[PDB]
């Protein structure tokens, strides 16, 4: 009666190592498998499968893979140890608008030349956020000098978030939930098997989620525990909100040789006048979008509840502002103009710019972002929010972020990895 | 018709006609190592299943009819329910606790068969 | 309610050939094995042939083993029996019946559940 | 007599007596990775061929006689030309375009055979 | 009863009932490479033995009765001494020098058998 079958369509939850595939990058370059131009997807009829986006180890793998790629891409670049010197700084005062008063420092210093016998007197411009006043009222040091070594990113490697596809190894499969209005947990019908994930762009940001995927029909609210104020709420929009950012300053770049084969890229004089970096969000669009978000929050908090939006709480710049990398430069924008309302042209968000960047939440590994010549203009899609609930007739929501896993969890929520188990036995009516 | 796992929601007797579909899908130094480990594992898992079929006397087959009786205590159901209503995922859950017992019995009946066949030659 | 309807010629010369057929309805044709049984003009029943539900396996009684062919077409819901050579001893009513085998992944039968009315074949 | 590939220029029927000759020849961290990849690949290629023979019902054989008819459209030649004049390299070119058709037919006839053999037990 | 190699000191006919016991036990970047090499080797060694059994016509078996006669010059002993007194370790030493001869004969008789079976079909 026992009959053995091999090739049985059975699987179990499993954790494995997925590989990257893709169609001068920081991330996926040549250490990545070329994609299949005609990838497959198979609908599974009558299959109900339980998904849990909050326990999805694909998120942990992506987090680890992008950090490791980031570091490998800085390892061979120029060390800026020679730059951690006493700086003599004054204010940049030439044609400065009020918003930029005190933002730029004109600093001179004694730098190493190619020969070990000689030094050179050089100068460069720094942002106020890059330096620390010491002592002699003009003496400054770079901010990272008492904490860490700093390296210069190689100005040939772009930070463009080129999409990565994750693919399963043989013996494993990735299941995709196609059930619209899937909130991240529990069972869903309409499951399909895919060879690989769609391309996911490793966009790094806080508060606002940029350039991601959109909800198919309705704005969705997803959380690990909606009643736990210690958990974040991810909000996925069903329409994009366009945001236009810029650094309206025609910068120049100069190369300072600091050794036999090494150079420091310094910000030189700025052409034209000095203006503040900023981002524009269409006001009507933002209001309509916020409209939809509240309508959905009411489903969990009550339709007679007062839902208020407020700006961020205190913390470091990387937490309280909207951080993003665009055009090759790192912007920190003030979002208090977006989250200032009860219930529910353009809105201008002022921004600050930094050159010394501490990625993720690490201490000890700083990088210097070389300046970009000319003027930067960026156009991107806001596709979602990270909100934290501040908490008896009202609830206040504030922008959150800083934990990058939340930005990938929002794209990988539809995927699950399973292991195929091809043997099975069953009673039949035959005998060897 | 159906591709890989397309029969997963089908009944056990509707499935089990697609066995070759699933069988064929089983096949910077740090990235190199991670991928070699994934590939080596896929091979090791494949070979363990093949070794197991071999010791049960089912080498080279997708469907292997054995000489072990079915204990009604493992699953007291008729062929009609098992092959026409149930899917393989449901079945796997139903008899998960008896898998090792069944495997032990399959190995033992093959050892006896293999020896009887030697004595007859 | 199911039906099995035998058709086919009823008069042949010995040494010739004859094809009979049986149209089925009211059940899934493809789920059942089928067979032919003869009724001698003045005696009892004799099993002649059996075909599997999928049409791949056929079995015969020794007396027709080198002479008759049993075939099935699941897209038309029909059976056929091709007789050759023909003997006087083959005069009988030929009944189409459902049953006889099993598919080893379902309960066995080994009995005949349904019968048609029978084609009458005379060998002159 | 001949060693590996020594029969390559021989006719198909003179060759095919040397099948075990070829079958047995199929078996600083950067250098380590390059060699592991080469070794892992050799294993994966070997296993794919063995899996394929298995699903066609030819496991464990070097010569396997199947139950699929030869379509004259694949190659309209007599046994005398194929086995006495042609070499295997020439033959492989002649029917390259029909390889996938033939493979599909071999898999299907085995699926049918395997099921018929279950029903007979 | 006994686990892996527990039968090593047993006689040849007491052992050889434990064949599945042994068969199943055959299955910072620098550390990663050392372990991948160990795993790749285990697979390669396993497959060479399986390939060898295959070309001798013993695929899928633990005990394979062949059609090659035993030359008394390889070991002039009766079944009683070989199966009841000797252990497998002792036997392996006794006929070590004839292993390659025996293997060559096994391959050749299979080639002849395989061809005769083709002509009969
Ligand atoms: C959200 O998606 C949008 C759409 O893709 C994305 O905006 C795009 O960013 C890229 C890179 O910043 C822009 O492409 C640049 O366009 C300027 C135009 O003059 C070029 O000069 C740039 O080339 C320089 O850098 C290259 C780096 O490899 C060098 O190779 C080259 O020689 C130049 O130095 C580059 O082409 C693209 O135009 C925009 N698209 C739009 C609509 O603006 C946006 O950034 C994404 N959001 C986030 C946060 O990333
Ligand atoms: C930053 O300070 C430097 C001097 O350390 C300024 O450069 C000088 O500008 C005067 C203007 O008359 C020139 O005559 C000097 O020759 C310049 N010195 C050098 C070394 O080039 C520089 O312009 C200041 N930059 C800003 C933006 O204020
Ligand atoms: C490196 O120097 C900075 C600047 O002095 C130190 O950070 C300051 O710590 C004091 C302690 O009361 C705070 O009040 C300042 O606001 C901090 N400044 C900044 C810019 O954060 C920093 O702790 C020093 N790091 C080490 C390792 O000594
Ligand atoms: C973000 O922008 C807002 C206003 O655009 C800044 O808000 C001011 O903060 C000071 C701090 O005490 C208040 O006294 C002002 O009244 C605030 N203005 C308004 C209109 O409320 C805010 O500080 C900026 N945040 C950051 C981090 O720069
Ligand atoms: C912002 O979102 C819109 C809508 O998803 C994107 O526009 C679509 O891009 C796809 C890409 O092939 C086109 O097929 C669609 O027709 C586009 N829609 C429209 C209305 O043009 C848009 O590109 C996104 N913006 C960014 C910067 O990614
Ligand atoms: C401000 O811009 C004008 C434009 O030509 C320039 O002439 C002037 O010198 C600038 N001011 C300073 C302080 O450089
Ligand atoms: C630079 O501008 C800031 C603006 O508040 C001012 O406090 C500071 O004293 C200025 N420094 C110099 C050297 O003028
Ligand atoms: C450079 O070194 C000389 C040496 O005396 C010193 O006087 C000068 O102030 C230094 N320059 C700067 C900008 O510190
Ligand atoms: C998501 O849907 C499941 C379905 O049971 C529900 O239990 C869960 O609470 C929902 N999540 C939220 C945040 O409400
Ligand atoms: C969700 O958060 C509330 C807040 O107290 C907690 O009591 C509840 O147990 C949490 N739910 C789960 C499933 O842990
Ligand atoms: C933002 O709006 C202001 C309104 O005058 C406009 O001048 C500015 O250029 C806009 N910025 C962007 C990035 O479009
Ligand atoms: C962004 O730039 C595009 C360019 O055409 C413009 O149409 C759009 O309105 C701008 N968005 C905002 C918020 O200004
Ligand atoms: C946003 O929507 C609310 C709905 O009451 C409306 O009152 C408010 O004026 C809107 N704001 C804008 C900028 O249109
Ligand atoms: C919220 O709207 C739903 C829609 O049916 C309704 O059932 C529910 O009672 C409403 N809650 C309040 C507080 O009115
Ligand atoms: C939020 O707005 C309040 C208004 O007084 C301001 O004090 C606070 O600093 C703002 N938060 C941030 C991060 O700017
Ligand atoms: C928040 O809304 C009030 C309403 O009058 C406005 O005065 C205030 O400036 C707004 N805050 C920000 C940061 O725009
Ligand atoms: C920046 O200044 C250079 C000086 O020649 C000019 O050619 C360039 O067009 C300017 N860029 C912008 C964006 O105005
Ligand atoms: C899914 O269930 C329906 C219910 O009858 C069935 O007809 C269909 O064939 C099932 N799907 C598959 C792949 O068999
Ligand atoms: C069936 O299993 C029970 C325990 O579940 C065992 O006692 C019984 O002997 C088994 N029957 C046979 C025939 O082995
Ligand atoms: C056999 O099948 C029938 C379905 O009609 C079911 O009611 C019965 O319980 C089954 N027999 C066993 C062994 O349970
Ligand atoms: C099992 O399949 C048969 C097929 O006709 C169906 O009639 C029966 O109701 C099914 N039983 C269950 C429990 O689904
Ligand atoms: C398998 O073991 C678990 C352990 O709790 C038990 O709950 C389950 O019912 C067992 N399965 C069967 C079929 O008895
Ligand atoms: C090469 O061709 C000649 C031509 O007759 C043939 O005799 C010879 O045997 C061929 N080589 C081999 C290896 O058969
Ligand atoms: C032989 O191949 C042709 C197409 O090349 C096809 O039409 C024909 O049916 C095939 N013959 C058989 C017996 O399958
Ligand atoms: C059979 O072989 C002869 C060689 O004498 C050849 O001329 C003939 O064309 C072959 N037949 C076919 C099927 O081509
Ligand atoms: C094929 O081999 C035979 C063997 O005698 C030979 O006579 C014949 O000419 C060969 N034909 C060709 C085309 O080489
Ligand atoms: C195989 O396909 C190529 C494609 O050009 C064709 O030229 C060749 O003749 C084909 N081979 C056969 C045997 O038809
Ligand atoms: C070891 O030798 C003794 C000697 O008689 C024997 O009885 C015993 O069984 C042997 N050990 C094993 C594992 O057979
Ligand atoms: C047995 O081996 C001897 C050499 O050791 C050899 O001469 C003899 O022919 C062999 N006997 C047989 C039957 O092959
Ligand atoms: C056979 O066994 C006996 C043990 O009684 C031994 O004395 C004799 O030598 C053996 N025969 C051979 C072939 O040596
Ligand atoms: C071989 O085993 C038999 C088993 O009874 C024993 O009597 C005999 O003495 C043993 N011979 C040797 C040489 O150990
Ligand atoms: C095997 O070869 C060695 C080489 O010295 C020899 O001593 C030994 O006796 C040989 N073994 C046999 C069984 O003849």
């Amino acid at each position: 009666w026992v009959t053995v079958y091999y090739g049985v369509p059975v699987w179990k939850d499993a954790e494995t190592t997925l590989f990257c595939a893709s169609d001068h990058n920081v991330w996926a370059t040549h250490a990545c498998v070329p994609t299949d131009p005609n990838p497959q997807e198979i609908h599974l009829e009558n299959v109900t499968e339980e998904f849990n986006m909050w326990k999805n180890n694909m998120v942990e793998q992506m987090h680890t893979d992008i950090i490791s790629l980031w570091d490998q891409s800085l390892k061979p670049c120029v060390k800026l140890t020679p730059l951690c010197v006493t700086l003599q700084c004054t204010n940049v005062t030439n044609n400065i608008t009020d918003d930029m008063r005190g933002e730029l420092k004109n600093c001179s210093f004694n730098m190493t030349t190619e020969l070990r016998d000689k030094k050179q007197k050089v100068y460069s411009l720094f942002y106020r956020l890059d330096v620390v006043q010491i002592n002699s009222n003009k003496e400054y040091r770079l901010i990272n000098c008492n904490t860490s070594a700093i390296t210069q990113a190689c100005p040939k490697v772009s930070f463009e978030p080129i999409p990565i596809h994750y693919c399963a190894p043989a013996g494993f499969a990735i299941l995709k939930c196609k059930d619209k209005k899937f909130n991240g947990t529990g069972p869903c019908p309409s499951v399909s098997t895919v060879q690989c994930t769609h391309g996911i762009k490793p966009v790094v940001s806080t508060q606002l989620l940029l350039n991601g995927s959109l909800a198919e029909e309705e704005v969705m609210i997803r959380s690990e525990n909606i009643t736990n104020n210690a958990k974040n709420i991810l909000v996925q929009f069903n329409t994009p909100v366009q945001i236009n950012c810029t650094r309206p300053n025609n910068n120049t770049r100069k190369s300072i040789r600091i050794g036999p084969g090494q150079a420091f890229y310094a910000t030189g004089d700025i052409i034209g006048d000095i203006r503040q970096a900023h981002c524009n969000v269409s006001k009507a669009t933002w209001n309509e979008t916020l409209g939809k978000v509240v309508k959905q929050l009411r489903k969990h908090f009550g339709n007679n509840t007062i839902i208020r939006f407020a700006n961020s709480s205190g913390g470091d710049l990387e937490v309280t502002t909207h951080s993003f990398n665009c055009g090759g430069e790192f912007f920190y924008c003030n979002t208090s103009g977006l989250f200032n309302s009860t219930w529910i042209d353009s809105i201008t968000l002022p921004c600050r710019i930094k050159q010394i960047i501490n990625m993720w939440q690490r201490i000890g590994q700083a990088m210097y972002a070389p300046p970009i010549q000319g003027v930067i203009r960026c156009v991107s899609n806001i596709t979602g929010l990270i909100l934290t609930r501040d908490g008896s007739t009202t609830e206040t929501f504030r922008p959150g972020g800083g934990d990058m896993r939340d930005n990938w969890r929002s794209e990988l929520y539809k995927y699950k990895v399973v292991k195929i188990e091809p043997l099975g036995v069953a009673p039949t009516r035959c005998k060897r | 018709f159906l591709g890989f796992l397309g029969a997963a929601g089908s009944t056990m007797g509707a499935a089990s006609m697609t066995l070759t579909v699933q069988a064929r899908n089983l096949l910077l130094t740090v990235w190199g190592i991670k991928q070699l480990q994934a590939r080596v594992l896929a091979v090791e898992r494949y070979l363990r299943d093949q070794q197991l079929l071999g010791i049960w006397g089912c080498s080279g087959k997708l469907i292997c009819c054995t000489n072990v009786p079915w204990n009604s205590s493992w699953s007291n159901r008729n062929l009609s329910e098992i092959w026409d209503n149930m899917t393989w995922l449901q079945w796997d859950k139903e008899i998960s606790n008896y898998t090792q017992i069944i495997y032990g019995l399959l190995e033992e009946s093959q050892n006896q068969q293999e020896k009887n066949e030697q004595d007859l030659l | 309610e199911v039906q099995l309807v035998e058709t086919g010629g009823g008069l042949v010369q010995p040494g010739g050939s004859l094809k009979l057929s049986c149209r089925a309805s009211g059940y899934t044709f493809s789920s059942f094995a089928m067979s032919w049984v003869r009724q001698a003009p003045g005696k009892g029943l004799e099993w002649v042939s059996l075909i599997n539900d999928r049409g791949g396996l056929t079995f015969y009684v020794d007396s027709v083993k080198g002479r008759f062919t049993i075939s099935r077409d699941n897209s038309k819901n029909t059976l056929s029996l091709q007789m050759h050579s023909l003997r006087d001893g083959d005069t009988a009513v030929y009944y189409c019946a459902t049953g006889g085998m099993s598919s080893a992944l379902q309960s066995s039968k080994y009995y005949f559940d349904f019968w048609g009315q029978g084609a009458l074949v005379t060998v002159s």
